[PDB]
């Protein structure tokens, strides 16, 4: 645990859509948080590092944010190939390991 | 480009041990952590432990501490994860990802395919 | 009051492993890799 | 005498290649065990870095990206010494009898002068890149150390072991922004020289 | 001594060695011409082995075996000899510059750095002053008033 | 540890001259300066020279300038001594003595079992 996601998110197609990521201040107020997209069945994706930073191979309708102690992962003009599992992850200082969210899985309406 | 290779799925008994490896093929990965995220079914990602092995670092999760050993190999770019003591909660599928840097802060760019272990 | 102070420093750990050298002979590392098989 | 995929044999009964830098719990150029005189075993999450101290609190932090170039370093000179030793001699059996004792003499004379040979450049090759290793460490160290004296410049008085102590508030802010290498100068010239001025 | 130093005070003027760095240079040398000696006693030994008329190829064969190792560990010994001496001479020339720069953060702005291996003092440092930058035991707070001073009234 | 053994006891003539070893054994020597002192019967020591012989200072006393040669071999970590143009004087104990450090100002704190010379 020690990161809070919402457990479903909805929207339409084109919808900009915001999956929040909320933590504590030993994991996200004082480390980066990483952002994972699981398709079901497969492996997880690197989708945003360092916060805001994003892979070349990520497009870049896929942005992130942090602010104090939470995170949020912004999907704008959602397609149907977004349909998956959404992970936050960060370092923890009082744990001494890395910590993931409880996950968001995101259902494209239509 | 470098892609990471695991072993196939295992069947156990409660109250043995599985050993899965982590080939770093197209390249070596002594220089970058490779991190063991496990998966529960209906769950979310846990993380286990990694290890940095020419950086000498060897880390575990405080709630699998000293219950899983993570070790790794130079010289044939091989990471692997011991897990003992299986019973039915340990039932999941387990992935190998390696990290940005040398250690464990960021984000972990490769990914292995998966091994699901089934305790019965 | 107490100045900001910056400093720069290097890793060290409770390690006893010990490599040698043409002119220092066991010197303890701190992250050693042994390439010969004994066993 | 060996059969199959095997490693390459030597005489040597210790071989080991450093790695890690030189351990202080409690070089040629200077830093290591010089006028920095030991490690920091809270810095976990690195090989070099740094331990701030301001009003915000005190804490260590690596400088990832010369370990990183270090762990690179040392990881292809690992490899580097694999792949150059690949082409090892590889003693085979050979069978004399008794009135062929001269060529029996000549095939273990030639596989133990090989087998010498061999162990020799292991041995040579693993002690010169362990003081090539260590002495890679304190470059490193010390190349740390003066980027963050070219860096600071006037603004902060180097205390002669390793720590610079500043002449303005520098803040967290102000401390990352020494680790990335995007200190600004002037921001900090004039409070910096309004307190050297104080404390003249 | 091999390193060491000039001080030239009121009290009079002479040479010292810094013996900590030339005990650890010494060391150095003595471990390095051990090492040396030591990672070459399994050199190639020639033996005489002789050959008919009707065994010149064999005996071809044994006297290019022979001189290829004799030639392999010459080649060794003089690389070595070679490789060993700029590692020596950089050895010595690191030892002068970390005595330097050990002596340059001790006195650190007490001293006026002249550019040509010697520290211009700022303050009057007597034979108990130099004894003490000598063994690493400079104290900077009991002169650096004076020192600062001393700065004020030279410029 | 270093023990220093020495030759045997010599006797000589008067005209000749008398060669005497300080082999370093259990450890080398050629890091520490190794003195020799004599000690004429019913005398005090006496300082003849030494040599530092990786440092490569080679000292002799005043009084034996000239006449006193030492030399040493770190090949087998032996010392020597020679010492010409033997008189009745020259009768002593003869002991080789290693320092605490690579010169002669350091205390000598690893002595030789001794030689005695005897000229008549
Ligand atoms: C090398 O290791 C041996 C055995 O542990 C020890 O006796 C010796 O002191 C070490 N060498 C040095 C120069 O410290
Ligand atoms: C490592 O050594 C330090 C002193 O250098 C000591 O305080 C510490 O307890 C040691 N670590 C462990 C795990 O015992
Ligand atoms: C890194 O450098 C940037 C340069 O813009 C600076 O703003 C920042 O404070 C530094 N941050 C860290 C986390 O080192
Ligand atoms: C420097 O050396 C002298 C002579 O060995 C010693 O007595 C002294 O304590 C050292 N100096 C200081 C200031 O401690």
């Amino acid at each position: 645990s020690a990161l809070t996601q919402p457990p479903a998110v909805s929207g339409t197609p084109g919808q900009r859509v915001t999956i929040s990521c909320s933590g504590s201040d030993s994991n996200i107020g004082r480390r980066s948080v990483n952002w994972y997209q699981q398709f079901p069945g497969t492996a997880p994706k690197l989708l945003i590092y360092s916060n805001d930073q994003r892979p070349s191979v990520v497009p870049d309708r896929f942005s992130g944010s942090k602010s104090g102690t939470s995170a949020s992962l912004a999907i704008s003009g959602l397609q149907s190939e977004d349909e998956a599992e959404y992970y936050c992850a960060a370092w923890d200082d009082s744990l001494k390991g890395a910590v993931f969210g409880g996950g968001t899985q995101l259902t494209v309406l239509g | 480009q470098v892609q990471l290779v695991q072993s196939g799925a295992e069947v156990k008994k409660p109250g043995s041990s599985v050993k899965v490896s982590c080939k770093s093929s197209g390249g070596t990965s002594n220089n970058y952590a490779i991190s063991w995220v496990r998966q529960a079914p209906g769950q979310g990602l846990d993380w286990m432990g990694g290890i940095s092995p020419i950086f000498g670092s060897t880390a575990y999760a405080q709630k699998f501490q000293g219950r899983v050993t993570i070790s790794a190999d130079i010289f044939s770019n091989t990471a692997y994860m011991e897990l003992n003591s299986l019973t039915s909660e340990d039932t999941a599928v387990y992935f190998c990802a390696r990290h940005g840097n040398y250690y464990y802060y960021s984000g972990m760019d490769v990914w292995g395919q998966g091994t699901t272990v089934t305790v019965s | 009051v107490k100045s900001d102070q910056i400093c720069i420093g290097y890793h060290a750990n409770n390690s006893t492993e010990q490599v040698d050298t043409i002119m220092e002979k066991n010197v303890t590392v701190t992250h050693a890799q042994d390439i010969l098989e004994k066993t | 005498l060996t059969i199959g995929e095997c490693p390459k044999y030597v005489k040597s009964n210790k071989l080991v290649l450093a790695t890690g830098l030189r351990n202080s719990p409690l070089g040629l150029f200077g830093a290591i065990a010089g006028f920095i005189e030991g490690g920091w075993q809270g810095m976990v999450d690195g090989w070099y870095g740094y331990h701030h101290s301001n009003e915000q609190g005190s804490g260590y932090a690596a400088d990832k990206e010369s370990t990183q170039k270090a762990i690179d370093g040392v990881t292809n000179k690992v490899n580097s010494i694999i792949d150059k030793m690949n082409t090892q001699f590889e003693a085979v059996g050979r069978e004399f009898n008794n009135l062929e004792r001269r060529i029996e003499n000549l095939n273990k004379k030639m596989e133990d002068g090989f087998l010498d040979v061999w162990t020799y450049n292991a041995e040579l090759l693993v002690l010169m890149e362990n003081e090539r290793t260590l002495d890679f460490h304190d470059s490193n160290v010390k190349n740390l150390y003066d980027k963050v004296r070219l860096q600071l410049r006037d603004n902060a008085k180097e205390l002669g072991n390793g720590c610079f102590e500043f002449y303005h508030k520098c803040d967290n802010e102000c401390m990352e922004s020494v680790r990335n290498g995007t200190y600004d100068y002037p921001q900090y010239s004039e409070e910096a020289r309004l307190k050297r001025e104080e404390i003249s």
